[PDB]
């Protein structure tokens, strides 16, 4: 399942996972809501780990990162759209996900287009392919995933409110990790020992008060990777395994 | 839109293949074609 | 003007036309519907064969205008892109 | 009659109707000015079915969300070579729109030039060619719908000042969600009967007279998504008949 | 050449005068240069003078100075030929090619680009130019009609509009005749536009508009001089309700509220 | 394990110490970052990196950040499969997959767009992905590396620069010693310059610095210098163009008239 | 690797010592950088240095900046591969790939883009070939020359120019002479457009010069320089018609309201 290395912030955030593992046996759509670089994507890991999507096939797709004026074409379906002759070409990720789970992510950069799209196949079911004069709509698990205010979005216009307002039926909150320090030292110890296991060190050396209260004044606007980014550079840059370290440095563009 | 000449995009496959009909229609034969419309409406019971 | 007696002509059937849906056999009907079908796409290919011819000659004579004027001995230079430019037709047409 | 969805209780609300009853037989252009949801294109689809064109499909569906070109071209559609070159030739909002009455949404945010073009289809009767080299003509009714003060936009001269009075054939004001008192509780019990008949729930729970003041003092600016948009968020979260309906679900962004 | 009276009203006023001077220029094929706040038929008047000549068998078009895509006018002004920009499907004629021999209408000229001015201007009645990736030159014959409800004097000395363009135009200027001050035809404009709803409204008869109505009318300044009329000659018809009696409401604000 | 060690030119006590950290760091594969100036230039740092890792047998390609096709940045980045576009009739391997196991240099990732710093997202964290022409997603292994001038906390602070993509990148930032701050090496990297550029001159021989022009260069800012301390040495030895007499007035700056 | 005279020649001791460091530079294959005023012979200089380059045979490329037309002209720079694109049959070679091996003498390089710059500095900074399409770079030996009439320090000053890419533009500066600078070479400058003008014209042969005319010379500054110079003898070759008199007067200005 994977789910012992997100660790979770708290039982806070565990009470949060098992609301969301209480959510997994359903299929319908979700919205997914968390901070940019905070381990969003464990969020689809118990997604995925659900059983009935652990039979099917997991499609994860950054809405964000997937633009191109071809591709508007090619996220549909053309399953037997042949205008060059390629009918066998197939919605892409649309088509592959059929019958596994599927997640849009960084959907809040996207065409509006393409969001109505979406939005139109999310509505009723598919149908009149555009090659294949029948879409058929298949039971596959989707769910879709934010990080800003989509709503500001929308009341400058940015944001499909029709969609945001559809998705707001299954909506689940990351909450910042700087609110919790508690597995802050589990996961820098966890962090600390695969470096050590990594760079073939003896050990990890351990932290220090000074250490700690470094971390604990650090605002850590990044915490699931930007925090063990930090942690894993300082274990390389000290190199000693004699003492547990106490000096860490966060800002790299801060010269000495 | 905009107005311009990139370069880079999808499209299309040309104007539609085996068009064997319109082909014969487009070359003019003149008597052969006639002869050939004669054998065609020989063929065709229903054409006069 | 294109030379009407020269010009072909096809005509349908009617007594044939009038015995398709009459027909109580499935193989009759079917050939009839498949020979009717037949008719019509030639008939369709050669109107429009000569409808093309006619709008050809109408524009190299909007050409051979200039030149018939010119005369024979000043006759102007023509193009098969030229002229295929004066007609809405591939240059293949042309041809 | 279409199961009369989202009844009025308000006797402005059955003025309003009355008067559109009245309105509705009359192929003029129309105007409305109100909140937000509010379910203006409900009254707009309802009056289209009011007319005599019953059979005569209404696509509507004029949010404003495109770009001022983009925008444009949904109404201009997409021709061979168009938008200096266009794969495509699109039919466009403005051919589905021909025969049946068709919806402005959000009409004030569009280029005074595209209001003129639209006013001149009105004024002329003849449709506005994308490409221009073809005459189009189209017969159809027309409804406009905008939420600020036109009149405020033509001392400001934003918007054709023809186009507004020509427009303004008969204004359609709206009363305020706010405006609204004892149908809060009416529509709160229809919104529950119909998520038990959707969410397959023996019976709405009931509320409680904490829900009923929460909902008192519930600003509730959206008109009919607001309302609808927590009535279902509530629901889902409670998802028993066994206890009346206590807990409120206020903010969707809501955290912690 | 057919009388073709169509939408002619309004003869009690200078408006007649108006049009029997414009008779005189409609054989005129000269540049022709309308003056007239929105609202005034000026769009009648030209269809008018279009329609007035024989050449009206030739293509009468109109235009008016709506940018909408800035690129997308100059191209039809000049005529995508095919292939000229990336995606041509194939040549787009010209908006004045369109219509070649027959009367063009030209409007918003108060609201044109300076680029834009400067284009036309280019065929300044030149009569030929070249479309848009076009081999060799074109010459058209068309008739062109200006018209703008702004002092064009006025904004040539500010010099919001091009002094070139402006003598290149207006061989002839059309002031139309103030319908606010047109008190004597507004009567007639009101049995028509009775004529016409009743037509359209299909009631039993037209009850009458008694005299409070006209007395209304008359304090109305009109700001919408022809088109305002009539919308709220409809939208009285409208909210008087039953025709028993001459109505004598006026329906002046549907801003305002109808209470 | 072996090193060519290309020029080094290097002893400012400090240049050195940068070396050994990098050295250090020359194991890691994980993305890193260069405060490279013009001035710093030291592009070759990066090549000297890649050379140090394994993958040293593996592709060293340099990602040219800026200068990037518009049209067909998807394309470039990714390719097409056999199938590919309208246009294309064969495969087009694509440039992020023509790398594997080896370094990747992202070369002024400022000049890089926003929507290049799109594309780029989620192509470090994923890896996977599938051919224009379109196919199943594959991740490669390869180092990552990229290198700017300028303050990019600045550009996540005027939010130019995409502030998640750097925050998913840049496991190590190196800092390059100023110019000014190296102060050391300055007559050797002179000499060094003069032996290399004599061949290139078909010079007789080296007629020496003399101790004004020393002086001067001690003098001199020279804010920039990684590949401007060379030029200016070239462009001063073409002045003096005299093996016979001993280098002592250099051109400061090609802008005065004098 | 020629002699190759070129009549263009500045008769100046500071123009002595110009050429003499282009003489000396001509062998060098380092790009440099042409200080000057616009029509101040800069061509002339560019084309003097081609010619004395080592690589008599080595291409001479124009290399204009303001001409790219910046929706696809990193491509023309970048050339490419056939099928790189849509619709591509052909690799289509780089503009440095056209001139690999030979010489590119930036034109107009004060007036060019930003992406212009950056394509710019990428192509300095040891070029390789990475074509649109290409899965293999290589290296081209061809020298660099640039050219500009603007205080290259200024615009970067400005921030006009990346500061990188002027280091990595120049590695020394070709500072033409002012017109001021030159003096008593008009003269002779002036007799050579005579003759020319003279053997143009079909004339008989050249009046020739008066001393009001040379007084003239030393009051006149030439702000085009040779330019200036060739257009001012042009139009007072022009005026004076017949030969029978040498010149005393010249036509100082071409664009003078007076008489
Ligand atoms: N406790 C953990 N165990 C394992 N992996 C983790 C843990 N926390 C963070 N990660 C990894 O760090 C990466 C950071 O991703 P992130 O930037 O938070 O995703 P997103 O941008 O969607 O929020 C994730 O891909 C995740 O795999
Ligand atoms: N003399 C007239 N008789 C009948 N109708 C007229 C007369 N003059 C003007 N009209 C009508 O008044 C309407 C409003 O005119 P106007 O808004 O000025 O048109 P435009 O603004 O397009 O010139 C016009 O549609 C025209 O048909
Ligand atoms: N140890 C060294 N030996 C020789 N040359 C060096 C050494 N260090 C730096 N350089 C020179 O410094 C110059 C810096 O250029 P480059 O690194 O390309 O600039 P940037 O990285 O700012 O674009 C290089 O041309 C290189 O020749
Ligand atoms: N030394 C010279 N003697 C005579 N004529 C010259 C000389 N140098 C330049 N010219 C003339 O002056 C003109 C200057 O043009 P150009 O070379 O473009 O100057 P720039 O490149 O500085 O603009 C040239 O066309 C050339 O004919
Ligand atoms: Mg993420
Ligand atoms: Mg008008
Ligand atoms: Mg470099
Ligand atoms: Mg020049």
């Amino acid at each position: 399942e994977y789910k012992d290395n997100l660790l979770g912030e708290a039982n806070s955030f565990l009470e949060v996972l098992e609301q969301v593992s209480h959510l997994a046996p359903l299929d319908k759509p979700v919205l997914i809501i968390g901070e940019r670089g905070t381990g969003k994507e464990l969020i689809a890991s118990r997604l995925h780990y659900l059983s009935s999507r652990w039979q099917g096939p997991f499609i994860s797709l950054n809405c964000a990162a997937l633009n191109e004026n071809l591709l508007d074409s090619e996220l549909f379906g053309h399953e037997a759209g042949a205008f060059t002759g390629a009918q066998k070409r197939h919605p892409g990720r649309f088509e592959r996900a059929d019958g596994g789970t599927l997640f849009l992510d960084e959907l809040a950069t996207a065409p509006m287009m393409v969001q109505e799209k979406l939005l139109r196949v999310i509505e009723y079911g598919e149908l009149e392919r555009v090659g294949g004069s029948q879409p058929l709509q298949v039971n596959v698990r989707l769910v879709c995933a934010t990080n800003a205010d989509l709503p500001a979005m929308v009341n400058e216009g940015t944001f499909r409110a029709d969609l945001l307002d559809r998705l707001a039926f299954d909506v689940v909150q990351l909450p910042p990790l700087r609110e919790r320090e508690s597995d802050i030292m589990l996961m820098a110890e966890y962090f600390a020992i695969q470096m050590c296991r990594e760079i073939k060190l003896p050990l990890f050396p351990g932290f220090t008060e000074r250490a700690r209260e470094t971390l604990l004044n650090y605002r850590w606007p990044g915490n699931i990777r930007e925090l063990k980014n930090v942690v894993e550079r300082s274990v390389y840059r000290h190199g000693t395994s004699d003492y547990p370290l106490d000096d860490i440095i966060i800002d790299p563009f801060k010269r000495r | 839109m905009k107005q311009g000449l990139q370069l880079r995009l999808s499209q299309q496959l040309a104007m539609t293949p085996q068009l064997q009909q319109a082909i014969r229609l487009l070359q003019l034969s003149t008597l052969e074609l006639q002869q050939e419309l004669q054998q065609a409406l020989e063929s065709n019971p229903l054409l006069e | 003007e294109l030379n009407a007696d020269s010009i072909p002509r096809l005509k349908i059937n009617q007594q044939y036309a009038a015995m398709g849906n009459s027909a109580r056999n499935d193989a009759d009907g079917q050939f009839i519907r498949s020979n009717l079908q037949e008719a019509r796409w030639l008939i369709k290919s050669l109107e429009s064969r000569n409808d093309t011819l006619l709008r050809v000659s109408r524009c190299i004579v909007e050409q051979q205008q200039a030149f018939f004027e010119q005369g024979e001995e000043y006759m102007k230079p023509m193009v098969l892109a030229d002229i295929a430019q004066a007609v809405e037709m591939h240059e293949s047409t042309i041809s």
